[PDB]
This record gives C-alpha cells, sequence and structure tokens, in this order.
RNA sequence: UGGGAGAGGGUGGUGGAAUUCCCGGAGUAGCGGUGAAAUGCGCAGAUACCGGGAGGAACGCCGAUGGCGAAGGCAGCCACCUGGUCCACCCGUGACGCUGAGGCGCGAAAGCGUGGGGAGCAAACCGGAUUAGAUACCCGGGUAGUCCACGCCCUAAACGAUGCGCGCUAGGUCUCUGGGUCUCCUGGGGGCCGAAGCUAACGCGUUAAGCGCGCCGCCUGGGGAGUACGGCCGCAAGGC
C-alpha cells in the first residue's frame, strides 16, 4: 500500500498542495516513515520540509487525536 | 559603552563615566531652558524634609514635552540629541515643520535626521506617540501617560520601558518597568520604543566626590548615631540592631508594606511587582 | 533581485471592504519594498488544520515576486504589523521537484 | 441533569482517575482508585481502574447520564481495563479517542525519565 | 554573494591576455575579492568562527601564489599588490 | 565555467506540542509517590475536566548502521550574510608542492566577571524512606547553574585511545551524494566481510594497523606524580 504509488506526477516542493500532502501523514498527523511513503532519501527530505512549511501555514495539522 | 580609566589615582581605578556617544549637540536650546530652583531638600518651611541633599552642580532645566498629543499630525525632524542633567535619559531636539521646537526624552534608537510624529495614525515606529489603544499589543513603549491628557508619568528613566500585554474594554494592560501589571486607559499616550542611555546603570561613581557633584550629601547610618537621634543609636561599642530595624522615625523598614490599603487605583493594578 | 513567494493569511471575519483595504496596505508595501509582483493567487477562505487566532479559518493570499534580496526581511515585518495579518511567510522561490 | 457527555480517563502508572463531564466539558462526577477504596500501589492496578470507571459511570447515571464520549490520557496498566468497564456500565460510548499529551521535545524530564 | 558579473570584471581586469583565467594574477585578484568580502562579513559577524577558518585558508593560498609570483617576476608581483593594495 | 547535496557557521524573524504559574468555570475526597512506603500536597476545595492568560526552554513525527564540519560539535520553520566540499567540462596558470619547531585562531561540559533571564531540570542544602548504619542509590522539596549578550577559562575516555600528504597491493554486500551510453559504468563520502600482507594476540585489511617516501608530535619499568620547585598564563578555580 505504498503512498508514492497511489499518486501521479506531483511536486514535493509544493507546500500548498494540501490534498496530496495530507496523504503522507499518519492518521495521527505524523509525517510517515520511508517504509510507508516509499520515498528515497532525497525526496523524503523535501517531503518533510514542505509538510513542515504547510503546518506553519495552517494547511496541515501538527498533531491529531487518535480515534478507535 | 561606559568609559574606564586607568588607575592613575586611587579613585580613577574604579570610576567609570558614560560615553556620550549619542550626543550631537553640546548646548541647550535657549528658549527651552529655565532656571531650576535648587532646594537642598528643604520645603517651604525651611525644614529639611528630605535628608542629605545639597551642593551639586548648577543646572538649567530643559523643558520637556510629556504631552505630545498637543501636536497631532504635525511631524518633526530630530535635530539633535543632547545631555540633560535633570534626568538619566538623554533628550532629543525636535524641529516641527510648523517651526515649533520641543524636547522629548530620547528613545533608544532615535536617529538624528529622522522624523517622528504623534496621533492615532502614526506609524508604529520608534519615536512616535499614540494613544495606547492604537499600539499593537506586544510592542514596547515608554513615556506613558497614567491618565488621559495628564502627561507622561511611566517609564522615563534611562533604559526603561513598559510593554503592552493586552486589552480590556476602555483599558489596555501594561507591564511596568517594575513588573507591576497595570491597566492604563486606552486613551493615554505612549511613545514607541524604550528610553535610551541604557548603560546608565553600569556607571560607577568611583569616589565620594562624584556623589557630591550629584547633590548627594553623605548619608549616615542609624547605628552611628545616639538614641536621641535614631532607634539604632547608642549601645556601647558597635551594636546589632536590637530590635526590628527601623527608620529614624521608628517605622519598621525591612519588609513593612506601606501602600495605602483602600486606595482607588488598587482596582486597576492587576499584579504587584516582582522579585 | 531574486524570486520569492510571499504567503499571507488574513482575518477570516472581515467584510469585503476591510479585506480590500488590507490588500491595499499589502500592495503598497510590496511596491514600497521594491517588490515587483508577477503571478498572484487569492484562494480566499479555506479551512485550517488548526486554529489561528482562535479561529478555524483563514483568508489566503500568495504572490510570486521579484524583489531586492536585502528588503525581503524588512518587508515581512511590515507585512506582519497589521492586527488582521495573521501569518506571513516569505519563501525563496523554487523549481518543482517531481515524483512519478 | 444531562443526557450526553464525556468521560475522561487519566491512566498513569500509579492510578486511574475517571471524571465524567457535561457536553461543554464541566465535570458532573469523578472517581479513582482511591475513591473506590484502595491506597498505595493497588490503586494503579486494572482492578482498580475497573471499580473506578464503574463508580464513575454509576454516579453519572443517577444524574441522567446515558451516552458518553471517551477520552483517554495515559499509558497506565489501568487504561484498557478502564474502557472495558465504561462500555459494560450501561453507557453508550459513542467514541473512544486517545488524547494523551506528548511534547514535541519540550521541558527536560525528571531524572527517572532519562 | 559575489555576482558572476563582478567576477568577470575582475577576471578581465587582471588577465594577462584575452582568454586568461587562472594565471597567478587572476588567481590572487579573485582571492582578494573573496577575502575582502569575508573580512567585511566577519567585521559584523565576529562570532562566525567557522567562516573565519576559510578566511585563513584563502589568506594562506593568496600568500603562496604571491610568494611564487615574487620568485618568478618581482615587477609583476610589486605591481599586483600595488594594484590590489595588499602588503601591510 | 556550469551544476549538486548537507543539523557546516553568523544575524534577524517566527510556529505549534508539552510543563509551570495566574484568572474564570464546573466538581469532591482524595492526589501523588515507591519494591512497598513515608515526607509532601488536599474540605482554607487539591487531583482529574473545560476556557482564558503569562512565561522560559527544548523542537516530537520526518530520523537513519543518515548528513555536515579540522576538531569541539551542529536538528521546528523562514529570509539574509558566509565557510567548507563534491561532480561535470578538460578552458587558464606552469611544480606555484608536502609537512611544519615556534607563533596565531578555534576548542564539549563545568566553572568565572558584568548585565539580563528563569517554565522544566537540578550540584549544594532540607526532609521522607531503604538500611546494621545510609552524609548515597529511591521519594517529596530546592539554590547556583542550566538559557541570552559581552569578556574569561582552555580541560576531557577533546577516542577511531589510530598525525598529515602522496604512491602502490583481490574482491563481495549494504548506504549517502554526483555525473554517465542510466541493464551497468564512473567520482566523492559512510558501514560491514574479506585477497595478499601485517600483528603478541585480539584484530587491521583501497576509510590499513599492508608495502613504501617526506615532514611533525610522542614513548623508554611501576609507584612517588602530572606532584614539588622555577617560569609563563589566569579574576579565581586552575592551566601549561
Ligand atoms: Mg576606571
Ligand atoms: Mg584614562
Ligand atoms: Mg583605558
Ligand atoms: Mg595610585
Ligand atoms: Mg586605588
Ligand atoms: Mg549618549
Ligand atoms: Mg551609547
Ligand atoms: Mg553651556
Ligand atoms: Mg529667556
Ligand atoms: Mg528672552
Ligand atoms: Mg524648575
Ligand atoms: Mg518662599
Ligand atoms: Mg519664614
Ligand atoms: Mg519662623
Ligand atoms: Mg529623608
Ligand atoms: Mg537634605
Ligand atoms: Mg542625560
Ligand atoms: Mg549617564
Ligand atoms: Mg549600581
Ligand atoms: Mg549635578
Ligand atoms: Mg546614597
Ligand atoms: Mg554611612
Ligand atoms: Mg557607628
Ligand atoms: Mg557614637
Ligand atoms: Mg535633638
Ligand atoms: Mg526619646
Ligand atoms: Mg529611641
Ligand atoms: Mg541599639
Ligand atoms: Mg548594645
Ligand atoms: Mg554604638
Ligand atoms: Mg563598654
Ligand atoms: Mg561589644
Ligand atoms: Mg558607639
Ligand atoms: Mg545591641
Ligand atoms: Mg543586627
Ligand atoms: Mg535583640
Ligand atoms: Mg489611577
Ligand atoms: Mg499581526
Ligand atoms: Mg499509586
Ligand atoms: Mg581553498
Ligand atoms: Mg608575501
Ligand atoms: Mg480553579
Ligand atoms: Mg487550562
Ligand atoms: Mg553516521
Ligand atoms: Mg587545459
Ligand atoms: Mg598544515
Ligand atoms: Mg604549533
Ligand atoms: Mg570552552
Ligand atoms: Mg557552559
Ligand atoms: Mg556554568
Ligand atoms: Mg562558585
Ligand atoms: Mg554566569
Ligand atoms: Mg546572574
Ligand atoms: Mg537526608
Ligand atoms: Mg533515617
Ligand atoms: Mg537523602
Ligand atoms: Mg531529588
Ligand atoms: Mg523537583
Ligand atoms: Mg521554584
Ligand atoms: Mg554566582
Ligand atoms: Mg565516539
Ligand atoms: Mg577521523
Ligand atoms: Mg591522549
Ligand atoms: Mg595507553
Ligand atoms: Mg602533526
Ligand atoms: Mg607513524
Ligand atoms: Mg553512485
Ligand atoms: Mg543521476
Ligand atoms: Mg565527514
Ligand atoms: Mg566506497
Ligand atoms: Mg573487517
Ligand atoms: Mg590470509
Ligand atoms: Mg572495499
Ligand atoms: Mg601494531
Ligand atoms: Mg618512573
Ligand atoms: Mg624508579
Ligand atoms: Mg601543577
Ligand atoms: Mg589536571
Ligand atoms: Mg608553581
Ligand atoms: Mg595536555
Amino acid at each position: 500500500a505504498k503512498v508514492k504509488a497511489t499518486l501521479g506526477e506531483f511536486d514535493l516542493r509544493d507546500y500548498r498542495n494540501v490534498e496530496v500532502l495530507k496523504r503522507f501523514l499518519s492518521e495521527t498527523g505524523k509525517i510517515l516513515p520511508r517504509r510507508r511513503t516509499g520515498l528515497s532519501a532525497k525526496e523524503q527530505r523535501i517531503l518533510a520540509k514542505t509538510i513542515k512549511r504547510a503546518r506553519i501555514l495552517g494547511l496541515l495539522p501538527f498533531t491529531e487525536k487518535l480515534v478507535r | 559603552a561606559v568609559k574606564k580609566f586607568k588607575p592613575y589615582t586611587p579613585s580613577r581605578r574604579f570610576m567609570t563615566v558614560a560615553d556620550f556617544s549619542e550626543i550631537t549637540k553640546t548646548e541647550p536650546e535657549k528658549s527651552l531652558v529655565k532656571p531650576l530652583k535648587k532646594t537642598g531638600g528643604r520645603n517651604n518651611q525651611g525644614r529639611i524634609t528630605v535628608r542629605f541633599r545639597g551642593g551639586g552642580h548648577k543646572r538649567l532645566y530643559r523643558i520637556i514635552d510629556f504631552k505630545r498629543w498637543d501636536k497631532v499630525g504635525i511631524p518633526a525632524k530630530v535635530a539633535a540629541i543632547e545631555y540633560d542633567p535633570n534626568r538619566s535619559a538623554r533628550i532629543a531636539l525636535l524641529h516641527y515643520v510648523d517651526g515649533e521646537k520641543r524636547y522629548i526624552i530620547a528613545p533608544d534608537g532615535l536617529q538624528v535626521g529622522q522624523q517622528v510624529v504623534a496621533g492615532p495614525d502614526a506609524p508604529i515606529q520608534v519615536g512616535n506617540a499614540l494613544p495606547l489603544r492604537f499600539i499593537p499589543v506586544g510592542t514596547v513603549v515608554h513615556a506613558v501617560e497614567l491618565e488621559p491628557k495628564k502627561g507622561a508619568k511611566l517609564a522615563r528613566a534611562a533604559g526603561t520601558s513598559a510593554q503592552i500585554q493586552g486589552r480590556e474594554g476602555d483599558y489596555v494592560i501594561l507591564r511596568l518597568p517594575s513588573g507591576e501589571l497595570r491597566k492604563v486607559h486606552g486613551e493615554c499616550y505612549a511613545t514607541v520604543g524604550a528610553v535610551g542611555n541604557a548603560d546608565h546603570k553600569n556607571i560607577v561613581l568611583g569616589k565620594a566626590g562624584r556623589s557630591r557633584w550629584l547633590g548627594r550629601r553623605p548619608h549616615v547610618r542609624g547605628a552611628a548615631m545616639n538614641p536621641v537621634d535614631h532607634p539604632h543609636g547608642g549601645g556601647e561599642g558597635r551594636a546589632p540592631r536590637g530590635r526590628p530595624p527601623a527608620s529614624p522615625w521608628g517605622w519598621q523598614t525591612k519588609g513593612l508594606k506601606t501602600r495605602k490599603r483602600r486606595k482607588p487605583s488598587s482596582r486597576f493594578i492587576i499584579a504587584r511587582r516582582k522579585k | 533581485m531574486r524570486r520569492y513567494e510571499v504567503n499571507i493569511v488574513l482575518n477570516p471575519n472581515l467584510d469585503q471592504s476591510q479585506l480590500a483595504l488590507e490588500k491595499e496596505i499589502i500592495q503598497r508595501a510590496l511596491e514600497n519594498y521594491g517588490a515587483r509582483v508577477e503571478k498572484v493567487e487569492e484562494l480566499g477562505l479555506r479551512r485550517l488544520a488548526y486554529p489561528i487566532a482562535k479561529d478555524p479559518q483563514g483568508y489566503f493570499l500568495w504572490y510570486q515576486v521579484e524583489m531586492p534580496e536585502d528588503r525581503v526581511n524588512d518587508l515581512a515585518r511590515e507585512l506582519r504589523i497589521r492586527d488582521n495579518v495573521r501569518r506571513v511567510m516569505v519563501v525563496k522561490s523554487q523549481e518543482p521537484f517531481l515524483a512519478n | 441533569q444531562v443526557a450526553s457527555g464525556r468521560a475522561y480517563i487519566h491512566a498513569s502508572y500509579n492510578n486511574t482517575i475517571v471524571t465524567i463531564t457535561d457536553p461543554d466539558g464541566n465535570p458532573i462526577t469523578w472517581s479513582s482508585g482511591g475513591v473506590i477504596g484502595y491506597k498505595g500501589s493497588r490503586k494503579g492496578t486494572p482492578y482498580a481502574a475497573q471499580l473506578a470507571a464503574l463508580d464513575a459511570a454509576k454516579k453519572a447515571m443517577a444524574y441522567g447520564m446515558q451516552s458518553v464520549d471517551v477520552i483517554v490520557r495515559g499509558t497506565g496498566a489501568g487504561r484498557e481495563q478502564a474502557i472495558r468497564a465504561l462500555q459494560a456500565s450501561g453507557l453508550q460510548v459513542k467514541s473512544i479517542v486517545d488524547d494523551t499529551p506528548v511534547p514535541h521535545n519540550g521541558c527536560r524530564p525528571k531524572k527517572k525519565f532519562r | 554573494p559575489i555576482t558572476k558579473e563582478e567576477k568577470q570584471k575582475v577576471i578581465q581586469e587582471f588577465a594577462r591576455f584575452p582568454g586568461d583565467t587562472g594565471s597567478t594574477e587572476v588567481q590572487v585578484a579573485l582571492l582578494t575579492l573573496r577575502i575582502n568580502r569575508l573580512s567585511e562579513h566577519l567585521k559584523v559577524h565576529k562570532k562566525d568562527h567557522h567562516s573565519h577558518r576559510g578566511l585563513l585558508m584563502m589568506v594562506g593560498q593568496r600568500r603562496r601564489l604571491l610568494r611564487y609570483l615574487q620568485r618568478e617576476d618581482p615587477e609583476r608581483y610589486r605591481a599586483l599588490i600595488e594594484k590590489l593594495g595588499i602588503r601591510g
């Protein structure tokens, strides 16, 4: 179920693309590991950097309560 | 910077003086000075009502503009920054475009050549005066009025400032230089910035004489006196206090609060001072 | 001159004239700081992931610009000053890094 | 008297406290290992959390409580058992959300935690 | 930073013949440009020790080149430092 | 000349999580803490829960057997200033190189001066336990300090216990970052396993502890002792 797969061409430096980005967060808000995103080193780093910008902007959350 | 001295006499060893680096004009504006009536600490009865004062350098009083809401919208150029013997802060010479000249206390950062202004629409920049209700919460501010139109009373000493912490109805809430938290009225003027000459506190007088120049006459311990004079007086040899340490007039002086209890402004002071 | 992408968030409970007004302060400043506007994209209201100024929503602006390197910082300050401006974030502009 | 509400479970290694609140969040009642009768470390146990959540839900029902939302903070040994008990109580449990507080590396912990 | 343009002017200003890059002269002159900027930068960021090391390295480098150039052709050296205001 | 990666450094801004305290609300008999407890806190209304506020400090996930730096070391995000370094092109200089006694700079923590700052933590210190005792370990408190600016100190298991540069001597697998004709090849880093060889052994092995040249530093039985004396440095502690 690797996330990089379930998407087309997309931008890792694109911090406003909330719809793409939010898929890389666990349901608890955490940036997901490489085992679940399927990114390389290089890409995964830009992923993290832009998710981080995004939360600053209001677009992505910093944390989410876990439901059952 | 404070200025040091080589120990070429015993006192120069620890004496430090201000650097006066900000000073650009070494003579007061003749129409803005007036004589200071030196008091000695004596009141109108002739009686000393404040001890140990007298004998300092002569001074001309520089008339300061602690209102400022007096000339809303009329900008002025900062002509010079000058020495003012009546306060720790330096003072700034204002040339209003009007042609009127006034002094203000010089905020840290004020540059000669620059422009300042007062009123509800003044830019939130250093040197400008506005009612408190128009100043962004969080900004640090000085020369604050305590009641509308009554003149700057808060944060005037070298290096001081208050910071606006938030608002509440007709009032804003300031943190005073003491750390006291107080509601001041929103309509009160305040000038953005802190007061300048912040190194003032690091000056070391260095010798008995320099206090003497400041008009501060020697201060004498109750212990060095006799019982007619002071609660601590007398006793054979040196003596410990032998009672709770007191003022010449007998009131206790380590800890006893003294602010009047039922005072109307209590309603407006949110938190007494720190530390 | 270098390219940056100014992001701005405004009070979501303004009327359209207040908002136009803020934009006027904003556009003056961009110009005053020698910013030359290029693209511009006003997606307006949009729900936030968390509250900013104790309020679930934000009014989003965005301006690809070209300005003097020195003035970018001072501008962000002048941008942030207004009690209605709730975030500014001025990012050095960059070439998209593509996946898939 | 209120129909729907909240149940918070504070589960630490030492105890379980359960307080039931109204919809706006204000407590109607609370209970804990101590309230149900234990002192010391026994308070920390799963049986402790059970009696606690029951007594908390029992007290809530007599104020009309019927459906609750369950909020869980802690990783104590009384945690999961505390939830069991709320379900089996006679209360609805529309949800179970974990809002355990964790810092994004904040204050330095006490020494026991390093 | 230094602008590519400013680099050229210097490269051009110093070059021994048209296409010249990396002769001793150009080498020394380009260094002097990075030197003086760092020197300046450090005047404000006195607490930037890491960059200061680099400064030292460059100063070192420029020095070797200058010693080489002085060995091979005094006139060219004397003129170079006179043109860049260097030995103190 | 064109490109790259990165917690490399400095300045300025700035975001959310948590803790603490204050304010409001609601609520009652305990909370907390341990191996178990007690001190402590709590009917003068604590704990737990909601909303508001203040403040300092550190930046969860990403995060790695990862990266960057000469080392110490460096981690939210943003911009500015700035160093190192690698690649590709094979364009320029024409041995301009290596090392380096002295010198100069940098140098974790603790410590020190002046002034800030102080939420959490916590030497000293108070008290509770444990115990034969318990100046400890564990529990409740707690001041320096931890944080900032500027100036000092100059140590270390400052470690790879491995000085720097160059050349030469099988490969296998993992990884980071470039350039390719992109299966695969070629650089520069970081790990493992190993040819030859080394080595007292343990182990090292193209990141040599192998085979060689250059330069530097250092060792010469254990203790006494990194002490004494002298000298130089330091505000002191103390350092050499
Ligand atoms: Mg002196
Ligand atoms: Mg002198
Ligand atoms: Mg001197
Ligand atoms: Mg003398
Ligand atoms: Mg003397
Ligand atoms: Mg001055
Ligand atoms: Mg000065
Ligand atoms: Mg005169
Ligand atoms: Mg006259
Ligand atoms: Mg006259
Ligand atoms: Mg007078
Ligand atoms: Mg009279
Ligand atoms: Mg008379
Ligand atoms: Mg008389
Ligand atoms: Mg008196
Ligand atoms: Mg007197
Ligand atoms: Mg003065
Ligand atoms: Mg002075
Ligand atoms: Mg003093
Ligand atoms: Mg005087
Ligand atoms: Mg005195
Ligand atoms: Mg005296
Ligand atoms: Mg006496
Ligand atoms: Mg006597
Ligand atoms: Mg008498
Ligand atoms: Mg008497
Ligand atoms: Mg008496
Ligand atoms: Mg006496
Ligand atoms: Mg006596
Ligand atoms: Mg006596
Ligand atoms: Mg006697
Ligand atoms: Mg005696
Ligand atoms: Mg006597
Ligand atoms: Mg006595
Ligand atoms: Mg006494
Ligand atoms: Mg007595
Ligand atoms: Mg009053
Ligand atoms: Mg704002
Ligand atoms: Mg317990
Ligand atoms: Mg170099
Ligand atoms: Mg030379
Ligand atoms: Mg309360
Ligand atoms: Mg709260
Ligand atoms: Mg590593
Ligand atoms: Mg060639
Ligand atoms: Mg060397
Ligand atoms: Mg040396
Ligand atoms: Mg150090
Ligand atoms: Mg330290
Ligand atoms: Mg210290
Ligand atoms: Mg001490
Ligand atoms: Mg200190
Ligand atoms: Mg201090
Ligand atoms: Mg004890
Ligand atoms: Mg005992
Ligand atoms: Mg003890
Ligand atoms: Mg303790
Ligand atoms: Mg503590
Ligand atoms: Mg405390
Ligand atoms: Mg001290
Ligand atoms: Mg190590
Ligand atoms: Mg090494
Ligand atoms: Mg050693
Ligand atoms: Mg050894
Ligand atoms: Mg060496
Ligand atoms: Mg050797
Ligand atoms: Mg490769
Ligand atoms: Mg490639
Ligand atoms: Mg490295
Ligand atoms: Mg390799
Ligand atoms: Mg091996
Ligand atoms: Mg073999
Ligand atoms: Mg190999
Ligand atoms: Mg050997
Ligand atoms: Mg010996
Ligand atoms: Mg011997
Ligand atoms: Mg010694
Ligand atoms: Mg020693
Ligand atoms: Mg000695
Ligand atoms: Mg040594």
